RNA sequence: AUCGAGAGA
DNA sequence: CTCTCTCGATG
């Protein structure tokens, strides 16, 4: 994590198959490819917090 | 298949295309003590034991091994093994599960006595791997 | 390079440097590879055996000692010359479940 | 239909690697601990978490994104309570809960008396301070 | 292992064919090529499929167990 | 999964039904063709397990259904297996009707050969 | 239960107490034998 | 003349098994002629499992020279055999 | 790299003693200002003397070696311009095997010294299977 | 959560640093270590009266632990304490005693410079109190000759870890010169009032850490405190006993040697003090030294539940602000959602 | 895994009808019918034939991700014609050239030989 | 869990 | 001064 959009908050779409499906426009600021690249995703757990993801 | 990634024929998956298998040895032994205290293979039942699995162990055999053939998959017991340390609850646990991820077919099972005579066993367990997405070629 | 150890080092190792004061240590012997079992009866070892049991692959070193006996067990590396395999052919290994 | 632009086309000698997705998924919603630092396990095959590392740390306060902060390193992972002395400060407190006895050898305390949150390995680190000769005193008053 | 049974790309039995192939390569002293053919595997796919293949079951049967 | 894609009699395949659809218990003679496979190496010479060694179970009751494909020229058909001198291969096959976009071993064709407009005339195509 | 010996073509039925090794052979290294409650497979 | 190329690699020198073996065996070797001195003036009862556990351990971890830490053969001289692929 | 091999390590002695038994003057003997031209004789790593006409004693070597008589992993640098003469009996020194280019053909130039012959003789003794690489070597 | 209290929550706003004053030190402890015995003694699955106390905190899953109970999930960690034979040096503080030395000449305990000076008046007029020592420390370090008693101030040196004379010093008699240093000359470099003392850099008595810090499975830290209190015993049997004069000083070396590891086992000193499996043990010193140390490793990012991590791929149907998430990880994951008469029914479908 | 069943391709699950017909908000008269179970092979086709009909303004088919076998299908027909009716019309056009087709391959393959 | 080793981008 | 799986020997 090198600058502050390596950390976004994205909407979560409840998808089949095991791979994190990520839009192609936003591979550019995490800086990554699909060559086995892997990424974390975090949950929050109340609402202020989730606020704070979806606001900021 | 943009950024270094693939589209792969399904159908051609479903013909064989770059299948595998895999096989996964788990390795356990009987300890031995000077007081000649030895752990031994069984199959424990939850009234004798402590701890335990949350797994279930009705796979396993008198033996406290499982018969190749055997489909296996979450966190199934594969080796049965106690360890003793009148009373209620004279024996611990030291059943091997199968891997909380994995899943399969026990492929074969191999039972040996040890160098020092201690008898240790060997269960291979066998899984067929389909090209999947995300895997990696 | 293992040859090499055995065939020549090995002895140069025993003699050129140990002498007590007396007790002279003579020739080096390496065995083939043998397992001294629980059971008492020492046998032959073969390599599938040796992988499947969790043995070692070893043989045993044997030293001529003046005024024979045991002095431990050396791991032999595979297809060398006191392997059983540098000999063995194709049939032979195929027996043995060793890959040719 | 016909494609425009025609499509090298032919066959290529291709391998198929170890890495999986099936044995590389991980996921965990409140699983086992370690013991000295009460902190998530190291490692997919034990059910554990995932670091979330100092770099992510600077790039949520680059974000602007405290109480999320706070989540993280909290409620998320260790979140611990302890009680400090209103006098020296320290963790001496014997906290007889259920009978409301708040006591402190060393200062005769058993009514100034506080409680705050903290992280499971900060507590860990005031105590092993407090065993290497150090006094981190925690007053709740500027 | 084993001659595969069909053709990954298209589909088209093969595994019928194999022992058909090693026969036109010994016994009637022909390429690879035109044995290929003569079997009636026109497309690359499927000529592929056998010429590519590797028989190792024959050296898995050498074994005892 | 060589066996599911050994190709069979798909004939009166319209007249046989499919398994969910059946009110039977897991498969009957209405939905499914059962045939065993029972093969032992005999000869100290390697014995060849073929597709024409399956052999027919189930009540066909009439329909053309269930029999292996044998488009080899010795009467073989697909290679299944082969067995040393010792070795046994003692299985039972439960057939059904099934789509190929289910899975390609119910693929009733091959490869289907496709073209329109061999000039290019309709120019679809910038070469 | 049964077993059965690794290098020769032998069906020993030794259960606990017994182990190795094994009946007119000589080694230690015994399989176990196959299961007789059957396992299908979805043939794709 | 101008100064001595140190990465020429024709003035190195690869140690494979044999030279390895060979010192592991010299120090074990002395350990154990040591140890017997020590029963010859305490006074054929030769401890054998000195070479053979010695070897053994530093086959087995890959940490060369027996167990002292001290060693910066710690590199892993010994790993385990690559089985994925004939050509791994 | 494929065809790379490792010193195993032989005995210098014999070297040693050739090289005295085939006009190597003693480093004890030796007179600097009466013999400037004289190489300096280096065997792993220890110098043992001068020697004078130098080039007749490195193809005298180089022949051994090439007969056998001298163990081909045995290295041989001949440094004319240093007037140095260093052998390697070494072991570790990482070696690889190469065609001899010799200028011995009358009617002819600069060639190889293995021939088609040769050859013929290898491929005969994969077809069979007693022409082998250490023939080659020898 | 965890359990009711009674005291109000309180956020921390100032944390103030300082030493451990012996005095303090055994005031706070709750169990005095005299047996260097572990656990079990004489076939006994219990605690002996030394080292791990119940009193310092219960270790068998019970409902009991020293009269407070709480178990030991509410429990954090009841201090213990041991007193030295003889005072011993605090090693990260080595160099800073050895700097007190020389800005105080020995018997007396006094500045060489005053207000008569001229440049000690410009020193002791730095506000900050590391600039403060460090402009008072190079201009006070030059001076042999001596408020009276002109005795000639000795070149100190550091040497293992005593330090040593030229016209030995003990432990002892730098503990007599700092506790006669005063309160006036305390706030001349640096040093508090009742937080930081010279007097108390000097080891006279160290507190135990309690079994949540050096928990069982035993670790480290309890062999280091065991082999503490060996010396410690071989010490004092030393000197009640038969003493001679060459025997004793050994041991206390031993102590200051086995104290001075305890806390830091990466110094310029050869001996790293190993163990008995070969390991060069671990000191607290590295516990907190990163980047897998404490602080860098446990503090500023730890491991956290609610997360996930898997390979990516590319979706040229999802949104930018979208995010494919597996099945299994969706059921995997969770959120708390409080009922609410908005999402009572959608709450009890997903139930 | 997480591989969803192959028969979800074209078993309709619980619940799922078949057709799912909507009144489009955008423009006037239009529909946007959701084909469940289904791909391009009949969207591409109807679509194709709903250009035929000189009543239809619009008609265009979707399918919104490859995962799921579904699309939808807007229809936009002049007024005083359903839109329903011209995908009727369509659906029988296929129906009828299909079975014509049908019957001229028969009739062509009872003319072969070998 | 504590130290070494291989590997992922 | 330098995010993951993993193996395999050690207590
Ligand atoms: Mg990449
Ligand atoms: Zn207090
Ligand atoms: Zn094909
Ligand atoms: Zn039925
Ligand atoms: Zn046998
Ligand atoms: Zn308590
Ligand atoms: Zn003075």
């Amino acid at each position: 994590s090198l600058h502050k959009m390596s950390m976004m908050a994205h909407r979560v779409k409840v998808i089949p198959y095991s791979t994190f499906r990520l839009n192609l426009s936003v591979t550019s600021p995490y800086n990554a490819d699909f060559d086995g690249d892997e990424m974390n995703l975090h949950v929050p757990q109340s609402e202020e917090t989730r606020a704070e993801l979806s606001q900021l | 298949n943009q950024e270094d990634s693939m589209i792969m024929n399904q159908s051609s998956i479903d013909r064989g295309l770059f299948r595998s298998l895999f096989f996964r040895s788990y390795m356990d032994q009987e300890k031995k003590y000077g007081m000649s205290i030895t752990e031994t293979f069984e199959k424990p039942q939850r009234t004798n034991t402590l701890r335990m699995k949350h797994g279930t162990y009705d796979k396993l055999d008198d033996d406290g091994l499982i018969a190749p053939g055997v489909r296996v998959s979450g966190e199934d017991v594969i080796i049965g093994k106690t360890t003793p340390i009148t009373a209620y609850h004279s024996k611990r646990d030291a059943s091997t599960p199968l891997r909380s991820t994995e899943n399969g077919i026990v492929d074969q099972v191999l039972v040996t006595t040890n160098q020092d005579g201690l008898k240790f066993v060997k269960v291979r367990v066998r899984t067929t791997k389909i090209p999947q997405i995300g895997d990696k070629f | 390079s293992f040859n090499q150890f055995v065939d020549y080092t090995l002895q140069d190792i025993i003699c050129e440097d140990s002498t007590l004061i007396e007790i002279s240590f003579g020739k080096i012997y390496v065995t083939k590879p043998m397992v001294n079992e629980s059971d008492g009866v020492t046998h032959a070892l073969y390599p599938q055996e040796a992988r499947l049991r969790n043995l070692t692959y070893s043989s045993g070193l044997f030293v001529d000692v003046k005024k024979k006996v045991f002095i431990g067990r050396l791991p032999i590396m595979l297809r060398s010359k006191n392997c059983y395999l540098s000999e063995a052919t194709e049939s032979d290994l195929y027996k043995l479940k060793e890959c040719p | 239909k016909k494609l425009m632009a025609q499509i090298f086309f032919g066959p290529t000698y291709y391998q198929r690697l170890r890495h999986m997705v099936d044995d590389k998924i991980h996921a965990r919603a409140r699983g086992p601990m370690q013991v000295l630092t009460r902190q998530p396990v190291e490692g997919r095959s034990r059910d554990g978490g995932l670091r979330f590392g100092e770099m992510e740390r600077d790039c949520m306060i680059a974000h602007g994104a405290a109480s999320f902060l706070k989540e993280r390193l909290m409620e998320a992972s260790d979140a611990f309570r302890v009680h400090i002395c209103g006098i020296c400060g320290l963790m001496t407190v014997i906290a007889k809960l259920n009978h409301n006895q708040f006591e402190c050898k060393g200062c005769d305390n058993k009514i100034d008396i506080y409680q705050i949150h903290i992280p499971y390995a900060a507590k860990l680190l005031f105590q092993e301070l407090m065993a290497m000769n150090i006094t981190p005193r925690l007053y709740t008053d500027r | 292992m084993i001659v595969p049974v069909r053709c990954f790309s298209c589909g088209k039995v093969v595994g019928d064919k194999w022992e058909s192939y090693l026969n036109l390569l010994q016994e009637d002293e022909l390429d690879e090529g035109t044995a290929l053919s003569r079997l009636g595997l026109k497309r690359y796919c499927c000529r592929r499929m056998i010429l590519t293949h590797v028989d190792l079951i024959e050296k898995f049967l050498r074994y005892n167990p | 999964h060589r066996l599911g894609l050994i190709p069979l009699q798909s004939m009166d395949i319209e007249q046989l039904e499919y398994s969910r659809d059946c009110f039977c218990e897991d498969h009957c003679d209405k939905c499914s063709v059962v045939l065993t496979l029972q093969a032992f190496g005999e000869s100290e010479s390697t014995t060849n397990v073929y597709s024409k060694d399956l052999v027919i179970v189930s009540n066909l009751m009439g329909r053309n259904i269930g029999h292996p494909i044998i488009q080899d020229k010795e009467g073989n058909g697909v290679l299944i297996c082969k067995l040393r001198k010792g070795q046994e291969l003692k299985l039972t096959c439960v057939a059904k009707k099934g789509i190929a976009k289910e899975h390609a071993k119910w693929g009733p064709a091959a490869a289907i050969e496709f073209e329109y407009d061999p000039w290019n005339k309709l120019k679809h195509t910038d070469y | 239960l049964k077993y059965i010996c690794a290098e020769c073509s032998s069906k020993l039925s030794l259960s606990r107490t017994d182990a190795v090794r094994c009946k007119d052979c000589g080694h230690r290294i015994l399989l176990k034998a196959r299961t007789k409650r059957l396992v299908q497979f979805e043939a794709r | 003349k101008d100064q001595d190329d140190r990465d020429h690699f024709g003035k190195k020198r690869l140690d494979l098994a044999g030279p390895l073996l060979a010192q592991l065996f010299k120090t074990l070797f002395k350990k154990l002629t040591k140890d017997i001195f020590r029963y010859m003036q305490r006074t054929l009862a030769i401890n054998a499992k000195t070479i053979t556990s010695g070897l053994k351990y530093a086959l087995a971890t890959g940490n060369w020279g027996e167990q002292k830490k001290a060693m910066s053969s710690r590199a892993g001289v010994s790993q385990v055999l690559n089985r994925y692929t004939y050509s791994s | 790299s494929l065809m790379s091999c490792i010193s195993v390590g032989t005995d210098p002695m014999p070297i040693i003693t050739f090289l005295s038994e085939w006009g190597m003057e003693p480093l004890e003997d030796y007179v600097p200002h009466q013999s400037p031209d004289a190489t300096r004789v280096f065997v792993n790593g220890v110098w043992h003397g001068v020697h004078r006409n130098p080039a007749r004693l490195m193809e005298t070597l180089r022949t051994l070696r090439r007969k056998g008589d001298i163990n081909p992993e045995v290295s041989m640098i001949r440094d004319i311009r240093e007037k140095e003469l260093k052998i390697f009996t070494d072991a570790g020194r990482v070696y690889r095997p190469l065609f001899i280019v010799e200028d011995d053909e009358s009617l002819g130039h600069k060639e190889l010294k293995v021939r088609k012959g040769h050859i013929a003789k290898l491929m005969a003794t994969e077809y069979q299977d007693e022409y082998t690489w250490s023939s080659l070597l020898n | 959560g965890q359990q009711y209290s009674s005291a109000p929550l309180r956020t921390v706003k100032e944390v103030q640093f300082g030493l451990f004053s012996p005095e303090e030190v055994r005031a706070i402890s709750v169990a005095k270590i005299r047996f260097p015995e572990t656990m079990d003694e004489t076939q006994t699955r219990a605690k002996i009266g030394g080292l791990n106390d119940p009193r310092l905190g219960s270790i068998d899953r019970n409902l009991k632990c020293q009269t407070c109970q709480e178990g030991m999930n509410e429990c954090p960690g009841h201090f213990g304490h041991i007193d030295l034979a003889k005072p011993v040096f605090h090693v990260g503080f080595i160099a800073k005693i050895k700097k007190v030395c020389e800005c105080v000449c020995m018997h007396c305990g006094k500045l060489l410079l005053d207000e008569h000076n001229e440049l000690m008046r410009q020193a002791l007029a730095i506000k900050d109190s590391k600039k403060r020592f460090a402009a008072i420390w190079t201009l006070c370090k030059t001076k042999m000759v001596c408020g009276g008693c002109g005795n000639t101030q000795p070149t100190i040196r550091k040497d293992g870890l005593k330090l040593v004379g030229s016209w030995v010093l003990s432990t002892e008699e730098i503990l007599n010169i700092f506790k006669h240093i005063s309160v006036k000359d305390f706030t001349s470099l640096g040093f508090n009032e009742v937080f930081s003392r010279p007097e108390w850099m000097i080891l006279t008595c160290l507190p135990v850490p309690p079994p949540p810090v050096r928990p069982s499975i035993e670790d480290d830290l309890t062999f280091k405190l065991a082999d503490i209190l060996k010396a410690n015993i071989s010490l004092e049997t030393l000197e009640h006993n038969g003493a001679p004069h060459h025997a004793i000083e050994e041991a206390e070396s031993l102590l200051q040697f086995h104290v001075a590891t305890y806390m830091d086992n990466d110094i310029a000193g050869q001996p790293q003090a190993l163990q008995k499996s070969g390991r060069p043990v671990k000191s607290i010193r590295a516990r907190l030294k990163g980047k897998e140390g404490r602080i860098r490793g446990n503090l500023m990012g730890k491991r956290v539940d609610f997360s996930a991590r898997t390979v990516i791929s590319g979706d040229p149907n999802l949104e930018l602000d979208q995010v494919g998430v597996p099945k299994s990880i969706a059921k995997t994951l969770t959120y708390p959602e409080v009922v609410t008469p908005y999402n009572i029914d959608r709450l009890t479908q997903l139930v | 895994m997480n591989a969803p069943d192959r028969f979800e391709l074209f078993l309709l699950g619980e619940g799922e009808s078949k057709l799912k017909i909507d009144p489009d908000t955008k423009a006037p008269n239009a529909v946007v019918i959701t084909f469940e179970k289904e791909d391009h092979t009949l969207g591409n086709l109807i679509r194709a034939e709903l250009l035929n009909d000189r009543k239809v303004l619009f008609a265009a088919y979707k399918v919104e991700h490859p995962f799921f076998a579904r699309f939808k299908l807007r229809i936009q027909t002049t007024e005083g014609y359903d839109p329903k009716d011209a995908l009727k019309n369509a659906c029988n056009s296929i129906i009828n050239k299909l079975g014509a087709l049908k019957t001229n391959f028969e009739t062509e393959w009872n003319l072969q030989t070998l």
